[PDB]
């Protein structure tokens, strides 16, 4: 004597892929500029009790979005900004050898060049410094800049901050996000601490590789995740429970010339430099470093077996956006030389870094992006909150096992602020059958 | 209890929460000029609305069609089948979750709303004979 | 058989109506990608997914208003007149399609619709009034 | 006239429910030119969806509360000498709704909660009564 | 013993800010307002008389003047988007005056410049020339350059686009509603009685102008001021009249157009000779018409400053041109008049010379400048003053005397003049009232 | 005393207006990426679409003022502009050319139609210039007073259209949005406006494929097995006449000549392809018509003809009366380029293997506005097409005893009312009342 009965209102969800809307708590900050819409002064976490959930950071849609909205905003900031097509000319280059350290000579350029003016008929003698990974030589004198044969040139509007800033990813209407508080969570599987809430945590739009920077860490202990620990296909993201911190700098003074390019606009030229010219360069502490990498192993010997000998060894070779490490300091772009961090066997430390001005934003190609000069010293202070690694294949059965850094989709980094959390949807009616008949 | 506190309720006692979920359902100018301008991402957000309503009013157009339509809990005139479920009714409204439930029996659905859809034609048209004398 | 059949008989509609009312209402990212792109044409479609929920509403606000919602056929109070048809049910309802009498009612259309808010108006009050 | 009422008592002002019930939910070259400046066609179109949910979250609330389907339902919850210590007479003593309305202001987020408890526990008891 | 009882569908209201539609008379065409404000409003308006009615209304926190002033200015930029740019003319300039014809008054005023600009080819170049207002031209180091070269850049607006202001209706979206201040002399705040509900605005013309308000509406039955706070220096005036004061404005000088090809597909327009003798641009005011008007509002002055106060007028202030002279847009040039010949008078016809710019930053931001094409023959418009913008320069120990200057830099002003008696409402259909009944 | 009753559902509708989305079917994936009307019809057909027949309704079909036809043509012109934002301009090849005559092993009905032009055009750097050659089609350049200038110089400026870029029909679909149907008039001889009584309905149409065309109808439907001549107002001679056909007739064009490419970079991210060099002799494109399979065909479509006109009078036929290429000749749009066919060999008769020869034009302005240009890629190699005419579009003009009609071009919009002659959009009104036996 049982009848179908319905319950509009069911505390049942699926698994779902919708579109995010984003929030957050400067003026000229491309993304707090976006993400205008304030959070909720007191986001309220609801525990579920007794409820078990599948998680998997691999597959994870919020990381796509993630991926997708930032390139846009990228875009759309330099959408409206001044195109530097009239700078690719032939460039009349010098050597620069005036109060330069020896290790570094040949870094700088100083070229000339034929620029128009703001009436289109008058001419005028242009100066500017340029890097050597910039400029690239025609056939002893005669440069151009090296996207004259793949590229428009955007530069960045000056006033443009592109400091990171926390953002908080909310679900739509209809929608949760789930997130496990799960200690040693691993990316794939069940947990059994589940909250529920309306928005993630802040997360910083941090763009770098090899090594993250200014995330979370791991509770009390290191986390190492894959999505298969056994494929030397597949990356290693390891969150460390112990932030490193590193201090980069631009020791050189700089200065800021502007140019009249064309009517209402302006080209930002690098000026003489004030003092001597230095390398720009990272310190990593050592003693922490060294710390940090047996602790990383220890993790390592619980997956590849207690022998332990493993390897450190420097990157691969390739290209330079791949092969150092990349961040953005002060708003200048740094490639750092990290083999001086990977050079252990297990059974202070100064990183030579290079400045670049031209710069691919992302991983495709066909658009570049002129970073404008930086008066001043730049100096910053950032914290090593995890590790990129791919652990090299070749002959089975090693005694001692290799690992070494990399870069890879940036994507990646995006997946360790991510892995906890899921979007599902709510479907309320449900369908029982009980004793109660019309 | 919260939002979705019940979800790891037993069935139960999860029923006199339905009023919460059902409406949650349906729930700074200078942002709003500065995202306007930016077309493609205003897009996405209108379609995103304009789902949440199709969506919303697809269920109630459904209770509507099994004419249940303004309650939260719906009685039939539609047995259940032993081929949908051999579970014991202990344990059908206790030491069971929505959650598990709604798994356990998701093979059948369309089954049952083409049943209640079909009881409620024939309940009207015999009303409207009725009422016609 | 979306439309049915209109040529049938008038009364032999009602055993689709409740076909007629689900059809009122409506996963490749490739499309989606297209229409935030084809800016325009992402406009229109979105007008026209508005118009159809503002018509459908419009219509459920009507009958609510009327005191006929929650069913696919009202019965209500509101004398028929012989200047709107003057025929009796084998001519009207059992001999006719619904298209060629619709469109002579529509002249009175909107005189009924009148009526029939003002009768539902009326027995409201007389609910609350007797339920002292 | 839509708010004609707005003038009148209480009392008098319960006549004309319907036709502000109506209101709420009320060229090819002008669609063209509409559609080329993409942001008035988008700002009018936000404007049409939140004027559909806007309407749909007050015909939920009737919903929740049991009074779907009509313009006036009368409830099972008491007044509280709280929330207005007027009697009746004082109530629809020559007040403009909209004087009234002022007079209650903050008290409204506690009624319509109990609204709805007092009909989810209806529902229930319903259900029960209906299997014996 | 009362039971709660609820009611959809009552007569309540709060204030809100929504967007209103643009609708416009069901009648010339290649008018950017009449073409895209084209919802059509043909139906007389609803104006519903509340009885008994009293409602709160305040014209200086009032956003539908905020509304207008966002739109028109993207209007403008939608209207100017597709137009052909005059960057390619930005190069140096011969320039010489025009000596023929010449009076005393345009002396320097018209000069004759020439210049190598592009062809339909990419290989060739021309030689052509152009007449310039003085105020269009900068020297540098004969040589010459336009001014809107180095701050921005130029485009020329379409010939076939008019700009004539034609009335515009704003339109409440469903939920919503405009109510109406009717009351007879209403100062800019505060309660009205005679309050009716309307379903749109009446038609205002978006005119602009500075220091004087043309073509808008009367004050009813007297002189009216309206101010955001009549004490602080700080804030404008805003004075309508009773009685229309007219105006004419003339452009006598005789012009011809050339049209020039600055390449594929794009054409340039420029002032070609004038044809006839030289004259400067003017415009007429009656001598007693503004003597009796201006001392109508000297009474209504003193109506808040005292009986004992003396009242001068000074002839404008220093600053940009914008808005040290009254501008039009008379036949679609850009006039700026003097108005010292109006406002030089203590209480205790009127030739205006005016000079004609085309390069125009009509918006007061910076960074696109328009250029007016020439208009061929001659110029007139005749056109009613219907307010003063006003500005009290106090702030100083002088009760004996307060000083007036016409002055108001921001077009914003000039909608508030016509929007002050209009309020945007959201309707509240749910409401809750105990009664005799329960379930 | 039967009262008002209130139905909600109905089976009724009224004629209407509303935008119509497109569904097509690519069946491969170069076809999903590049193929126009496959990326902007992404949405996918239905699987197994039904017809219901409706019995006993009895409607009329408006071709000549169908709502339908007029959204077919302003999409087409929107999607062609689209597909053409994100490609290389040509602004910088607007410059003097200095051309000779193509001498070298060609045909004396070549002669003079193709020219060897040179010209300085920008590099990678805004400095540096090359000196660059390629062939032109003597319809794109225009003899400035041996100095030339592309034809689109003093009208608008000429983009070229992205080299991987695919426009070429494929069936498209329109499919109704919810609320609204389709209906059909399926009267095997049903002539252009009037009512009918075999009326069906579906949720989409059948494919249409969107071939661009001037005179002769390709691609398209066969007549339901008669030939049927349709038009506005026959006795109105400003009205064109639309002929469908029974059966096809084949077309079979060549342009023989054998095309090489090459690639000019004029930017840092722009190239043009130019017209390259001609690899062996040089010949005339043309067209093959059976003559056999013509006559009977147009005396087919004679017969019909003279069915509303005396008996016994003459029916002329002549060429082309004077206007623009695109008008006097037939624009046939195949293998990636654009030729300009001579028919006048097809309308040379009066009643009571035919070689067309044909033109090449790289510069076209395909919905005949001229405030754009667009360039036309050369394709290399040889190209073959062979088409099935199964249309014409005629022009009628007290000659009580002899007509004369002519073929001729028109607005694009025919094309499609030929294709969507028996659809009709109407829309769905669920309400309606009637007296019956009870009261509340
Ligand atoms: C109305 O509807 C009709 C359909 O009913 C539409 O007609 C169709 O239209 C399409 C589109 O134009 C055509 O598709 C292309 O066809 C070509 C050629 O194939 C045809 O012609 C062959 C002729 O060769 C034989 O006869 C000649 C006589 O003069 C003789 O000289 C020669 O030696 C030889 O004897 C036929 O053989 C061929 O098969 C036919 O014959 C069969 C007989 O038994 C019969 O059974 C068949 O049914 C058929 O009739 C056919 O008729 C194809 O080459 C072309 O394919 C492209 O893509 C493929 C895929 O990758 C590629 O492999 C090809 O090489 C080619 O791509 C290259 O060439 C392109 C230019 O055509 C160029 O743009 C590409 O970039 C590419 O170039 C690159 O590769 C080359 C390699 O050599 C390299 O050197 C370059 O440097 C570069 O890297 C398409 O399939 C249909 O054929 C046509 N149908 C008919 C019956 O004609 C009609 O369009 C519609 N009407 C309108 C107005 O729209
Ligand atoms: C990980 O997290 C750290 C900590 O937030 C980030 O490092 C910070 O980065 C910001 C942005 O570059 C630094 O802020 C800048 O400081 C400059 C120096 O200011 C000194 O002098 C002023 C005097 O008034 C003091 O108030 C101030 O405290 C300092 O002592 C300023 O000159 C900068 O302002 C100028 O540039 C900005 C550009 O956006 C313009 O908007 C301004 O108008 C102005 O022209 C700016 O305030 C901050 O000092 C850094 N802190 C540390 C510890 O490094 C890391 O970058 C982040 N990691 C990664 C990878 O991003
Ligand atoms: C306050 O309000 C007044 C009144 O509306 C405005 O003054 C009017 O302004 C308009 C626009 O400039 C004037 O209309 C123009 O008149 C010109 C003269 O027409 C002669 O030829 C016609 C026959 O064709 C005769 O009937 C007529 O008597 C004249 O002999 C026309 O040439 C103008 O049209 C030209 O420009 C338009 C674009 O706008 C093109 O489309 C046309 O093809 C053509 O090239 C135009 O019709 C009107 O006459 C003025 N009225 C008065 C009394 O002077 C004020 O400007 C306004 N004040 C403010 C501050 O805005
Ligand atoms: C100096 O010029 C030579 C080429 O003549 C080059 O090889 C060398 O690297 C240059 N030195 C510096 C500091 O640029
Ligand atoms: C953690 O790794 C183990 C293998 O050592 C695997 O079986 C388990 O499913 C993983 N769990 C999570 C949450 O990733
Ligand atoms: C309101 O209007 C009436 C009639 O137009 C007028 O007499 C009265 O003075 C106005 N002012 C009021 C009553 O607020
Ligand atoms: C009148 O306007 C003045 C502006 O200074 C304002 O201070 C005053 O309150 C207004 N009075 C009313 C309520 O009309
Ligand atoms: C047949 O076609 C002719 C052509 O103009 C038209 O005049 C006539 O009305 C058509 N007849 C019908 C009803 O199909
Ligand atoms: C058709 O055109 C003729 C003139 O050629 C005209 O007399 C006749 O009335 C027209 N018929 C229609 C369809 O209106
Ligand atoms: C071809 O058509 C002509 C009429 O133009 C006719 O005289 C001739 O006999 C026809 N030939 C055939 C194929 O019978």
């Amino acid at each position: 004597n049982l009848w179908v009965t319905v319950y509009y209102g069911v505390p049942v969800w699926k698994d779902a892929e919708t579109t995010l809307f984003c929030a957050s708590d400067k003026k000229h900050n491309v993304w707090a500029t976006h993400c205008c819409v304030p959070t909720d002064p007191n986001p309220q976490e609801i525990h579920l009790e007794n409820v078990t959930e599948e998680f998997n950071m691999w597959k994870n849609n919020m990381v796509e979005q993630m991926h997708t909205d930032i390139i846009s905003l990228w875009d759309q900031s330099l959408k409206p900004c001044v195109k530097l097509t009239p700078l690719c000319v032939t460039l009349q280059c010098t050597n620069v050898t005036n109060n330069i350290t020896d290790d570094m000579r040949g870094e700088l350029k100083n070229c000339s060049f034929n620029m128009t003016t703001e009436l289109r008929d008058k001419k005028q003698k242009v100066y500017s410094l340029f890097y050597r990974l910039d400029v690239v030589q025609i056939n002893n004198k005669e440069y151009r800049l090296i996207n004259c044969n793949t590229s428009a040139i955007t530069q960045a509007c000056p006033k443009v901050s592109f400091e990171p800033i926390p953002i908080h990813y909310c679900a739509p209407a209809g929608f949760a996000i789930l997130k496990c508080k799960d200690k040693k969570f691993n990316g794939t599987g069940p947990c059994t601490n589940v909250s529920t809430v309306q928005c993630t945590h802040g997360i910083k739009p941090v763009v770098s590789t090899q090594l993250l920077l200014n995330g979370s860490l791991a509770e009390e202990e290191v986390i190492i995740r894959s999505e298969n620990i056994t494929n030397n296909a597949k990356n290693i993201l390891v969150q460390l429970n112990e932030s490193v911190q590193i201090n980069c700098t631009r020791p050189n003074n700089n200065t800021r010339k502007s140019i009249r390019i064309g009517p209402g606009q302006w080209f930002y030229a690098t000026g003489d430099i004030i003092g001597d010219i230095r390398q720009a360069h990272c310190n990593v502490s050592k003693a922490t470093w060294n710390e940090t990498l047996g602790k990383v192993v220890k993790q390592l010997r619980k997956h590849f077996g207690n022998n332990t000998i493993i390897r450190f060894a420097n990157s691969s070779g390739g290209d330079l956006e791949v092969t150092t490490h990349s961040f953005n300091c002060g708003g200048e772009f740094f490639y750092c030389n990290t083999s001086g961090l990977f050079n252990s066997t297990w059974i202070s430390i100064t990183l030579p870094c290079r400045i670049k001005q031209i710069i691919n934003m992302w991983q495709r190609i066909g658009q570049a992006m002129y970073a404008p000069p930086i008066q001043g010293v730049i100096r910053c202070v950032s914290n090593i909150t995890g590790l990129i690694l791919t652990r090299d294949g070749g002959s089975t059965n090693s005694t001692t096992e290799t690992f070494r850094p990399g870069g890879g989709d940036m994507r990646d980094n995006w997946r360790s602020e991510l892995y906890k959390y899921k979007v599902v949807k709510i479907e309320p009616l449900g369908v029982a059958p009980t004793r109660c008949k019309r | 209890l919260g939002f979705l506190g019940a979800a790891g309720s037993t069935m139960g006692a999860a029923s006199m929460t339905l009023t919460v979920q059902a409406r949650n359902l349906l729930s700074a100018p200078e942002c709003q000029q500065h995202l306007l301008k930016l077309t493609v991402w205003g897009i996405k957000q209108l379609q995103a609305r304009v789902l949440a309503v199709e969506r919303y009013l697809r269920d109630q157009q459904l209770l509507g069609i099994w004419g249940c339509s303004g309650k939260l809990i719906c009685c039939t005139n539609v047995p259940w089948n032993s081929t949908w479920s051999n579970r014991n009714l202990s344990e059908i409204w206790d030491n069971m979750t929505w959650l598990q439930w709604d798994k356990e029996i998701s093979n059948y659905t369309q089954i049952i709303y083409g049943l209640l859809e079909e009881s409620q034609n024939q309940q009207e048209k015999n009303e409207q004979d009725l009422l016609a004398l």
